């Protein structure tokens, strides 16, 4: 570690990486977003994990395209990306101010319609499609 | 003695029932009151949006 660190030559290599300190988080948190997706599947996710969640999906979404297609971000991408969360977070302060807290509660089965796995994955990819 | 029956046999049979019910619950709520798993915080709700 200590001749990584004081020699020059790996200062002027690892330096040389600063230029993408952009790419260094927008990769890096997507890895934290699916593991955290992966515990919340097995049933294990505290809020900070699945605000990770929804947050890796919606910057996924808003930022990383155009910030990969021009290089620069400036503007409407970023207002966006409040607006994405401003709009998520809704049925949060609905379902807690009308209520306890977050937790699920007892209710018949048939009650909450569901619908076939492979339409959401499509939902979710098309809606990746359109954006990029 | 004068005095015959009084109240019933089905009383008896009733009162019996309340009881049996009663210990048999205190015999149920006593054994599988505790049992957790988790309790996670459900803020992913997708039937609202997803
Ligand atoms: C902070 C959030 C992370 C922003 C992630 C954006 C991003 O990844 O963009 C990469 C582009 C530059 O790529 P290239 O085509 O210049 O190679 O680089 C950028 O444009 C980054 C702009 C970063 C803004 C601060």
């Amino acid at each position: 570690t200590l001749t990584l660190v004081l020699d020059p030559f790996f200062w002027m290599y690892f330096s040389w990486t600063w230029l993408f300190w952009p790419w260094f988080i927008a990769v890096g948190l997507a890895g934290y977003g699916i593991y955290c997706f992966r515990k919340h599947w097995l049933g294990e996710a505290n809020a900070f994990e699945q605000l990770g969640i929804v947050t890796s999906v919606f910057t996924w979404l808003t930022l990383v395209p155009p910030a990969y297609f021009n290089g620069y971000l400036e503007g409407w991408p970023y207002v966006f990306f409040l607006a994405y969360h401003y709009f998520f977070f809704f049925n949060v302060s609905v379902r807690k101010r009308l209520y306890g807290d977050f937790y699920a509660r007892t209710h018949d089965p048939k009650w909450d319609v569901n619908t076939p796995l492979w339409s959401r994955i499509l939902f979710g990819v098309g809606i990746m499609v359109g954006h990029w | 003695p004068m005095e015959t029956q009084i109240i019933s046999d089905d009383t008896w049979k009733l009162v019996d029932e309340i009881w049996d019910k009663k210990v048999e619950e205190i015999k149920a709520e006593a054994v599988i009151q505790i049992e957790e798993e988790k309790k996670k915080p459900q803020i992913l709700m997708a039937t609202h949006f997803f």
